[PDB]
C-alpha cells in the first residue's frame, strides 16, 4: 500500500538536466463550431487619386 | 433575431406622449450590438 503522490525535489544546486521547467502546451482542436480565434493581421497605408 | 446562431439586437428609445402603450406614427430602429453566441433558444421570460 503506496501514497501515490510524490515531491520533486526543488534547488538552485541541482543539475541543469534535471532542473524543472514550466511547460505550456497549447491545444488546438477545430469543432464545428463557428471560427473566432484567427491570426494577427496587417495594415498598410492608404492611397488616394 | 437569430440568425444562423448569431444574435442581432436591434434598439430603439425616443420620448413619447402616448396615452397607454402605443403611439401614432413611424419609426426605424437601429442596431445594437450582435452576439456570436450560438445557442437555441426556445422560451423567453421578462426581468422585473
Amino acid at each position: 500500500c503506496y501514497f501515490p503522490l510524490q515531491s520533486y525535489g526543488f534547488q538552485p544546486t541541482y543539475g541543469v538536466g534535471y532542473q524543472p521547467y514550466r511547460v505550456v502546451v497549447l491545444s488546438f482542436e477545430l469543432l464545428h463550431a463557428p471560427a473566432t480565434v484567427c491570426g494577427p493581421k496587417k495594415s498598410t497605408n492608404l492611397v488616394k487619386n | 433575431k437569430n440568425i444562423d446562431g448569431y444574435f442581432k439586437i436591434y434598439s430603439k428609445h425616443t420620448p413619447i406622449n402616448l396615452v397607454r402603450g402605443l403611439p401614432q406614427g413611424f419609426s426605424a430602429l437601429e442596431p445594437l450590438v450582435d452576439l456570436p453566441i450560438g445557442i437555441n433558444i426556445t422560451r423567453f421570460q421578462t426581468l422585473h
